[PDB]
């Protein structure tokens, strides 16, 4: 069932899985996390009161002061949004802290306080987020983009390349934390354990170990497994484990309780290990030469002489066995090494090992950390023990505390945030389990170990950073002075706070402009993902691997789009239904699977859940109730994708198309084009300027709505009810009564966006689309916007195109168009510019902007006013004047014959200079707005008073205007209220609406509201006071400027650029072109019914780019339009209306097995004969992406037409009137334009600037600068013979100063001689040469 | 330097040398009053870090800026990217140039490339400057600028003077090799894009998708002539790699030619005699004959089998109507045999190669040209459009893949009852898939290349076919078999990122399309291709860098 | 190899003008060397003829004027 909105133009579709989730609101990352950043949190989870909470209270260093946090508010804005882009200041708000200052008294450190004060602090100003996740910044419309980032956490990443020609593997565990240190381990191709911290020297990895507080023994009794001897008086026996001795041949018959258990020379099976443990051996006499080949554990120092006989970690020689023996030491403690599972990395590690103790490792720590510097203890001391054990300088975080845990399988989730001992030792006990073998590697490219970030968080880093600063000046004045009963502000500063997050949003990495030239740019532009920035990687330092596409890509990062060429991989977008978890892991949804049916609640799965599922496929044809009617599905489990049964599947797939991004899901037929150009496709729709009227896609996929709604350009109703009154700047909507609110009286008002400019130029505009007294609900289009056609996205036009070859004009990839595109003014954009004109303030004296200019006549000066600025609405064209500035100017010091010629006419030269902005060349258009502002100190002139005379009466009106409409809702509503309860029906009228709001009724709740009524209407008088007071004040007040100008005119251009051959025309399946002719409407080809062909495309640009969707694109195309074709007919005669009742329903009965039952026995014949008018054009059609529309429905939607079922029709010739052989499909592609215009890139240059310290021409086209003469180029001149165009080539045309000025009288002279001389660039090389003391010099 | 409204740019050696000013005249003044040997010691270590000024950060560390970036010493003015070398003195920017988007503009000579009249308004300045003054159409030089300022009627015969026998310079972007910039006649455009003759877009590496290219011009006598003689386009039309030529018709015009000579099995005409070419092209253009239809027609065919003088012989051929009317292009000197067969791309390329080692080179250029012209009109005439009629699918394409699920099923139940290894099961199934996947290209071919069936007079023939796509393919116009049965067959086994082969090929063709996990193995090889070529880039301008600086 | 026969040149310009400048610079300074401007990169250097093309007659006027 559908609203009154979709009864318009109901759009025919073709999706046979039927999908159970909505699309998700498409900004809402975006929104949400600048949600959590700025909200009144009433514990410290995240948000500002998070960093407030982590960094307060400060104490001063046992001076008893201390200064602690109370709470903060957020001020209101002093200039709004429309404000902020027309002055050009951040849309800010106020920083209002309560911070409290106290002293302690003396002797009473935890005692109370003699002093307190409580005063709100501003700090700084931070910028705020419009209503669609963009910034205002300077002036313009800011996003920043979301980060994705290495997760904070363990990483047991190994090397495992060849990496030194040894063939062996090192295992290098990282520890990496939020904010703090970094602590690497990694093992040597001698494979001895090593120790880093910071990417420094190489220490081995006992000395930490040591300052950890731990001696030899502890830390062999923690890294290895004991084996004890027993002197039995004799022979050094030794006890048994049995299964120590697996994957072992002993040397010796191992026997006991007079049983052979194992054979000399035999090694010891696994059924000898059976035996072993069921026959209970214990201990058993050894040969003594296997004792020999230990490595003692503990110290077995001589008790009776107090003397070492042998320390931790010595190998053991059988003289010194006989020595522990003579001192009795009967308990002897050895290690259990190997070469399968124990290895002696530590031991070894240990041998290697210059340390004794913990001082010696800090000392050695202290020098490895800061070179040059003499060791101290305790500085050495407090710098290790601060290092990793500070709140401080070490934050893991709470996420990191997560994942560290789960890595290391522990249980808990929550610890602290700086790391224990125990994390250290499990840390290697993994690592070393890592090298022997149990265990596995991790890997970066795994979605389950980066994060994203987004403006929220990176918001609150900054603001910590901004904190940190603050609190180490208070605890520096806080140290200082006095006590002092001083009030706590000038310990305080604001700058070193809104500096730094100014710095952040002003100019990071992130935030950049918003492309604004398309609902879908701006969508899938906020929705970005990128690996770069701080915090990340490099392009000149990224690697291939993180490049690449991943298994756990699928539904979380579009594989499909991203930027080509310089950074492929690092920009990936966001997938459609990819939601963000409580951490910032990506995340999925997902249909719970019971034992076997379908159950349609939704799951989100993270990224590591999702290798130890089942993951069925969205293509699974299910009956009616959830149970797979296959007996197999393709599922997949852990990357791969294996044929499961039908009762193993623990999750299926949402819906089919989950797998791309939003820019992707709008390109019907995706599933057929290589990837390639599908990429070229989605990169390209993101570029589509959008034109004079938006037509519509008649081939869409069915996702525009939601884009066109998401996105912020179109205006939707927040509450639904009657429309009452429609101009083309406002649209005001009466509400419904269950709608309402008991308060306030309902009525809507919106303001349109009438013709204002865009980041890219473009003109955004908005009309509206409903008309007088026409019902709309909650959600509906009120107003499309740039692109949009009744609340469905609409980036181009659609029109007829034909695949043939014709006369070459369309050969490589060129795109032939008709005459009837440019005549229809179809193709035809807007744009807007903006002109600036300072008026600077020079030492010779200020410069002004009168009318009168020397030099020039009345020509120029017919289309400015008296005060010097041109009209509003004056079509200008290139090289004339708008702002007519004149400058002033010393003495220009006359010259020889000149001076003659002045005296024989004495026409003064004039003081002033013509220094006046002219319309830039080649462009022309209209004037659409003239901006005027001044410093405050200057008296303005006529113009200035004319405009803010202007201003000041339109706001006046609108505000008194929108007071009117309010208060005739508020007494209509009263009027409606009266008739109960005491009807005065005719009495009411009589009276005038004076005390309408003060009569009685019954004492009911309305009695008690109009009164309610009465107060709105008198807070409403009041407002509009007060309000038009701001308002008159905001207008009339001064504007601040930069230092040491006056006054700055803003002219705005309106340019109407039309198309021509050179622009750039792209489908959507990512097939550009070039505009080459623009054929008249006879030489087009036309078909056997007259009608001409409007687009002759190349055919050669489908086999081998394969993008075979275009074609079935034009197929069904051109089925569409041939049933709006015979709509149009059968309207054309007036015939009936449940004729195109049968009709309709026909054509919205196919194909077979489709969702929509869209059936009209429930249209009442006035939206029948709407739908029909809507439809004449065409019926769109939709096809959602990875579902499809099979070839035999198009085949048979084209035999509802009158159209071959083939595709092809005979084309005609339009010059020689014969017939082209072999038909030729024709049919509807929609095209779009991309705004790559040629205006903008032609440009020439004869004899432009030069530039100053190295005489060279300047850059591309702004300042009317030549190309850039490669080293390419002189290699191919070289190649050449040719040696004269080289050498003017790099000698006259761009250096040599005296030459350029001779060749320039010789050209003009009309004799075409060069001279060389010698190029200054080289000159300069010899002085910065010789600047040094290298004699360089030229000799003979 | 001031800039405007207050503010001052400046070098980073006034930072420099007021450092190493300031220090010396520190060390002045201690020196002065006896200083301590440790503060002298310490001023002088000051004054040594002179390094800065004369490379900084080589030594030690480098002193940073107010923005805390390392600043630029006088070695970093010299030496990197960014010093006088590289970026000032072997390539400069340079006057009298500009740059536009490129269309194709089949019209042109191959001598001459289209530009707008803007454009040549911009450039051609000084030269309109001057010839204004001579003609006495303006009393000054100023008088002239204003004149060209106002765009009077009288300035573009001048133009059209001035530009009369005026090379100009073209270049793209990736200046490869020497071919990359050429010399061309201009003839002005009414538009705002360079016209550029389609022949060279092979040489230029250009495709018309808005690439850009920039003009330069030669001022002087001598290189105008040099431009003339040597980078002229008619003069390059060998490859300086290998003696093949580089004018190759290229993939539109090589269509139009296959089509004009092929030879349907029974057409409207067939069997008549015709009695020269001119005789085809009239029963042509009448409409009485088919383009195509085998015809005994009589042709003169001129020989030089003496001492460099044409001998002429005449007979009677037996050749299709299509030929008879490509033979009025082909000179004198050249056998009957070069156009009597399909005439795909190797052949034509042959063709201009014996037309040049026999003739000359004059009539190869006109020759050049004349193909060209012929090949655009007649496909053109063809209109050879592409259908979704056109990707045939071979029937027996799903039974071979039932019939490979059936041997891979039998090889897992192998691996599971544990009778062979892991490798071999893998190596099985990876060959079982490569033999499939060859059966369906065969069976796919087979049924696309053949299966054309007409009558002539009798029962039954088959030939070869008119089947969009293999014209497409087969006359080496822009189509490999390679690319083929990716439209039909199945798309073979793709690879995962570590460089093995997935065990369960995509078995799906873009007729039929792909679904979600066939496509989404589809990715990753098409993101590594892109990749791989962006950055290959990179290492072959490095290697053509390094070649061109060891010789 | 190509790397290391391209910097042992006669000419010390055409060996500062593609590498590592300080090296060859200083090598050709305590050397006291004097290039001659024999080869191409010297001459596109200095901005003169280039011995190479059209300019190989004036190459070998100057020459043949020289020491003669
Ligand atoms: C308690 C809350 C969720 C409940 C489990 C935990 C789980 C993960 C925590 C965030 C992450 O650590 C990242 C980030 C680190 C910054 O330093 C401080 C802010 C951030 C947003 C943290 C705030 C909060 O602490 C989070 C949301
Ligand atoms: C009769 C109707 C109420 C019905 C009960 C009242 C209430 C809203 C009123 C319009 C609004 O003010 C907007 C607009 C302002 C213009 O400036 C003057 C005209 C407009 C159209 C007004 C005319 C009329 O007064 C309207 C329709
Ligand atoms: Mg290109």
């Amino acid at each position: 069932v559908y609203s009154y909105t979709e009864k318009k133009r109901i759009r025919k579709d073709f999706g046979k899985r039927p999908q159970v989730l909505d699309v998700p609101y498409l900004l809402s990352i975006q929104l949400d996390s600048f949600q959590k950043f700025i909200e009144q949190d009433p514990e410290g989870q995240y948000g500002l009161e998070a960093a407030f909470r982590s960094v307060f209270p400060i104490q001063s260093y046992s001076g008893n002061s201390e200064l602690q946090y109370v709470s903060y508010r957020l001020g209101e804005p002093v200039f709004d949004v429309q404000e902020c882009q027309i002055r050009g200041v951040t849309y800010s708000a106020p920083l209002r802290v309560k911070l409290r200052l106290v002293i302690y008294e003396r002797e009473a450190p935890e005692g109370t306080v003699k002093d307190i004060k409580e005063q709100e602090v501003y700090m700084g100003e931070i910028p705020l987020m419009t209503d669609n996740g963009t910034f205002v910044i300077n002036g313009t419309e800011r996003v920043i983009v979301s980060q994705l980032h290495r997760s904070p956490g363990v990483f047991f990443d190994s090397d495992k390349g060849k990496t030194h020609s040894s063939g062996k593997v090192l295992y290098n565990a990282r520890i990496i934390p939020y904010r703090g240190s970094w602590l690497d381990f990694e093992f040597d191709p001698k494979d001895n354990l090593f120790v880093r911290i910071d990417r420094r020297r190489k220490l081995p990895a006992t000395i930490i170990l040591r300052a950890l507080n731990y001696t030899t023994e502890q830390i062999l009794d923690l890294f290895f497994e004991k084996v004890i001897f027993e002197i039995r008086d004799n022979k050094l026996q030794m006890e048994l484990v049995p299964e120590r001795l697996r994957g072992e041949t002993a040397s010796f018959d191992i026997e006991a309780n007079g049983k052979v258990y194992v054979e000399k020379g035999r090694r010891i099976t696994a059924r000898h290990i059976r035996q072993l443990e069921k026959d209970d051996v214990k201990l058993i006499e050894v040969p003594v030469e296997y004792i020999a080949g230990k490595v003692v554990a503990k110290d077995y120092i001589d008790e009776s002489t107090g003397e070492l006989i042998c320390a931790a970690n010595m190998e053991l020689s059988l003289d010194l066995l006989a020595k522990l023996s003579q001192s009795g030491h009967k308990r002897i403690e050895t290690l259990f090494t190997n070469d399968l599972d124990h290895g002696p990395y530590i031991s070894e590690t240990l041998r290697v090992d210059p340390t004794n103790d913990r001082l010696s490792a800090l000392v050695e720590i202290y020098r490895m950390m800061r070179p040059g510097e003499p060791p101290t203890r305790e500085a050495a001391e407090s710098l290790f023990e601060n290092l990793f054990f500070s709140e401080d300088r070490y934050d893991l975080s709470a996420v990191g505390r997560m994942k560290f845990n789960r890595s290391l399988l522990r249980e808990e989730i929550e610890g602290s945030g700086i790391l224990s001992k125990d994390d250290i030792i499990d840390v290697m006990k993994k690592l070393i389990d890592i090298r022997n073998g149990k265990g596995e590697v991790d890997d970066i490219d795994h979605l389950g170990n980066r994060r994203i970030r987004s403006v929220g968080e990176m918001a609150e880093n900054q603001f910590r950073v901004g904190l940190v600063r603050v609190e180490r000046a208070v605890k520096e004045r806080l140290s200082l002075g006095d006590l002092d009963t001083l009030m706590p502000q000038d310990m305080i500063n604001a700058k070193p706070i809104s500096a730094a997050v100014k710095e952040f949003f002003g100019s990071s990495q992130l935030s950049q402009f918003m492309d604004q030239n398309n609902p879908l740019s701006e969508i899938t532009h906020k929705r970005r993902i990128s690996a770069l920035g701080p915090g990340g990687l490099t392009r000149e330092r990224a690697g291939f691997e993180v490049r690449d596409v991943h298994p756990t890509h699928y539904g979380r990062v579009c594989p499909i789009e991203t930027p080509e060429g310089p950074n492929i991989g690092l920009i990936n977008s966001l997938s459609v239904y990819a939601q963000t978890n409580e951490y910032g892991f990506l995340e999925t949804p997902y249909r719970k699977v019971t034992d076997g049916v379908v159950t349609d609640e939704i799951h989100y799965l993270s990224a590591i859940e999702e290798g130890n599922y089942v993951i069925a496929q969205a293509n699974s044809n299910l009956d009616e109730e959830g149970h797979f009617v296959e007996d197999l599905v393709t599922c997949r489990s852990k990357g791969e994708s294996s044929l499961f049964s039908r009762d193993q599947v623990d999750y299926m797939d949402v819906s089919t198309q989950q797998v791309v991004s939003v820019g992707a899901s709008l390109i019907p037929f995706l599933e057929h084009d290589d990837a390639n150009r599908a990429l070229m496709g989605a990169n390209m729709q993101r570029q589509a300027v959008p034109t004079l009227r938006a037509d519509k896609p008649l081939v869409g996929t069915g996702m525009e709505r939601a884009v066109a709604v998401d996105s912020g350009v179109t205006a939707v109703a927040k509450r639904g009810g009657v429309v009452q009154y429609v101009d083309a700047s406002r649209i005001v909507i009466k509400v419904n009564e269950d709608e309402m609110y008991p308060g306030e009286a309902g009525i809507d008002i919106y303001n349109l966006t009438k013709y204002t400019r865009s980041n890219q130029n473009t003109c955004i505009n908005q009309m509206p689309c409903v008309s007088l007294g026409e019902p709309v609900e909650r959600g509906d289009v009120l107003a499309d916007g740039p692109s949009t056609d009744l609340g469905e996205l609409a980036l181009g036009q659609n029109m007829r195109v034909a695949f043939m070859p014709w006369n070459g004009y369309n050969f490589e990839d060129s795109i032939l168009v008709s005459e009837r595109v440019v005549q229809e003014d179809r193709f035809t954009t807007i744009h807007i510019q903006e002109l600036a004109c300072v008026s600077r303030d020079t030492k010779l004296g200020p410069e002004e902007i009168t009318a009168d200019i020397p030099n020039v006549g009345e020509a120029a000066l017919s289309k400015l006013d008296e005060s010097g600025i041109v009209y509003i609405g004056a079509e200008v064209t290139g090289g004339d004047i708008l702002v007519g500035k004149v400058t002033p100017k010393g003495e220009t010091q006359l010259t020889p014959e000149e001076k003659l010629l002045r005296a024989i006419f004495g026409e003064k030269a004039s003081d002033v200079k013509d220094s006046s902005l002219r319309v830039p060349n080649g462009v022309s258009g209209t004037v659409i707005d003239v901006q005027v502002f001044t410093r405050d100190g200057v008296e303005k002139d006529k113009r200035a008073l004319e405009i803010e005379e202007m201003q000041l009466k339109q706001a006046k009106k609108d505000l008194s205007e929108e007071l009117q409409i309010l208060e005739a809702g508020l007494f209509s509503r009263i009027r409606a209220v009266l008739v109960a309860g005491g009807v005065e029906a005719e009495k009411l009228d009589k009276l005038p609406r004076d005390r309408w709001l003060e009569l009685g009724l019954t004492d009911e709740e309305k009695q008690n509201q109009l009164e309610q009524l009465a107060e709105q209407y008198d807070e409403l008088k009041h407002e509009f006071e007060k309000k038009l007071e701001a308002k008159r004040r905001k207008i009339t007040q001064g504007d601040d400027l930069a230092p040491g100008v006056l006054k700055i005119v803003k002219v705005y251009l309106a340019v109407k650029r039309r198309i021509q051959p050179g622009d750039k025309m792209a489908g959507r399946h990512g097939n550009k072109g070039v505009i080459s002719k623009i054929n008249p409407i006879e030489d087009m080809p036309y078909d056997e019914n007259g009608t001409p062909v409007d687009i002759v495309l190349n055919p050669l640009g489908v086999p081998s780019r394969m993008n075979i969707g275009q074609i079935l694109e034009t197929h069904l195309g051109m089925a569409a339009k041939g049933i709006g074709d015979k709509i149009n007919a059968m309207l054309k005669q007036q015939q009936e209306v449940a004729k195109l009742r049968e009709f309709i329903q026909r054509a919205y009965d196919l194909g077979a097995d489709v969702r929509q039952k869209v059936d009209l026995s429930t249209f009442s014949d006035e939206e029948v004969m709407r739908l029909a008018e809507n439809l004449r054009k065409g019926m769109p059609i939709a096809t959602p992406v990875f579902d499809g529309a099979k070839e035999a429905e198009i085949k048979e939607l084209l035999k509802l037409g009158d159209l071959p079922t083939s595709g092809q029709i005979r084309l005609y010739d339009g010059r020689t009137g014969e017939q082209f052989e072999r038909p030729v499909t024709v049919g509807y592609m929609y095209m779009l334009k991309l705004n790559h215009l040629v205006d903008d890139k032609m440009h020439a240059r004869s004899t432009g600037s030069y530039s100053l310290v190295t005489q060279q021409p300047l850059g591309g086209k702004a300042q009317f600068g030549g190309q850039r003469f490669g080293e390419m180029e002189v290699w191919a001149l070289e190649a050449y013979g040719a040696a004269y165009t080289l050498q003017e080539m790099l000698t006259v045309k761009s250096d040599d100063v005296n030459g350029r000025t001779k060749m320039y009288k010789n050209i003009v002279d009309g004799n075409h001689q060069m001279e060389p001389g010698m190029p200054e660039s080289f000159n300069v090389l010899l002085k910065e040469i010789r600047s040094l003391g290298i004699n360089i010099e030229l000799e003979d | 330097v001031p800039l405007d409204g207050g503010r001052f740019a400046t070098s980073d050696l006034n930072d420099l040398y007021r450092r190493v000013i300031n220090r010396n005249n520190r060390l002045k003044r201690l020196l002065d009053l006896a200083a301590p040997d440790i503060i002298v010691r310490n001023e002088k270590r000051m004054l040594q870090e002179v390094d800065a000024l004369l490379d900084n950060g080589r030594r030690g560390r480098a002193i940073t800026g107010s923005n805390k970036r390392p600043l630029k010493s006088l070695a970093d003015m010299i030496k990197g990217k960014q010093g006088r070398f590289r970026q000032n003195l072997l390539g400069k920017r340079v006057d009298y140039s500009g740059r536009s988007v490129i269309t194709v503009g089949p019209y042109l000579r191959l001598h001459q490339c289209g530009l707008p009249k803007k454009m040549a308004l911009e450039l051609f300045k000084p030269f309109i400057y001057g010839k204004l003054e001579l003609r006495g159409l303006a009393t000054t030089i100023k008088a002239a600028k204003k004149m060209v300022e106002r765009e009077e009627a009288v300035v573009w015969d001048i133009l059209d003077e001035v530009i009369r026998e005026h090379p100009v310079l073209l270049n793209r972007a990736p200046t490869l090799h020497r071919l990359g910039i050429q010399a061309f006649e201009p003839v002005l455009i009414e538009g705002k894009a360079i016209q550029l003759h389609p022949l060279v877009c092979a040489a230029y590496n250009a495709d018309f998708d808005g690439d850009q290219m920039a003009v330069h011009v030669p001022l002087t006598l001598e290189a105008q002539l040099e431009a003339r003689a040597l980078m002229m386009s008619t003069n390059n039309i060998l490859s300086p790699a290998n003696g093949e030529p580089i004018i190759v018709p290229s993939q539109d015009v090589v269509l139009g030619l296959y089509y004009m000579t092929r030879d349907c099995v029974n057409a409207k005409g067939e069997g008549m005699v015709l009695t020269g070419p001119k005789e085809a092209e009239r029963l042509y253009r009448s409409g009485l004959a088919s383009l195509h239809a085998r015809v005994k027609v009589r042709i003169t065919e001129y020989e030089k089998d003496a001492n460099g003088e044409l001998v002429a012989k005449t007979s009677l051929k037996d050749t299709t109507v299509g030929r008879a009317i490509l033979w009025m292009i082909v000179p004198k000197g050249l056998p009957y045999s070069i156009v009597n067969q399909a005439l795909g791309k190797k052949a034509i390329s042959k063709m201009l190669n014996t037309c040049y080692r026999i003739l000359g080179l004059k009539p190869t250029v006109i020759f050049a040209d004349q193909i060209m012209y012929t090949g655009f009109a007649y496909a053109a005439r063809s209109g050879a459009s592409v259908g979704i009629d056109d990707m045939v699918i071979p029937e027996k394409k799903h039974e071979i893949i039932s019939e490979a699920e059936a041997e891979v099923a039998e090889i897992q139940e192998q691996f599971q009852s544990g009778l062979v290894t892991a490798g071999e099961r893998y190596n099985k199934v990876i060959d079982i898939w490569a033999a499939a996947n060859d059966r369906v290209s065969k069976a796919m071919m087979d049924n696309l290349q053949t299966e054309t069936v007409i009558n002539r007079d009798g029962q039954e023939e088959k030939q070869v076919s008119f089947n969009s796509i293999y014209m497409m393919a087969d006359s080496g116009a822009r189509g490999s078999a390679a690319q083929i049965r990716q439209l039909a067959g199945m798309r073979g086994l793709m690879a995962k990122p570590d460089g093995s082969i997935i065990e369960t090929p995509i078995t799906a063709n873009f007729r039929e399309g792909l679904n979600v996990l066939q496509y989404f193995i589809s990715t990753h090889g098409a993101r590594k291709g892109l990749a791989d070529t962006a950055l290959k880039t990179a290492n072959s301008g490095y290697l053509t860098r390094r070649l061109v600086d060891v010789a | 190899g190509i790397t290391k026969a391209s910097l042992a040149t006669e000419s010390f310009i055409s060996a500062a003008s593609f590498q590592e400048t300080t090296r060859v610079l200083t090598e050709a300074a305590v050397a006291g060397k004097r290039d001659e401007l024999r080869g191409l990169k010297e001459n596109v250097i200095v901005g003169r003829l280039i011995p190479a093309g059209t300019g190989y007659a004036y190459h070998q006027d100057r020459m043949r004027r020289r020491a003669a």
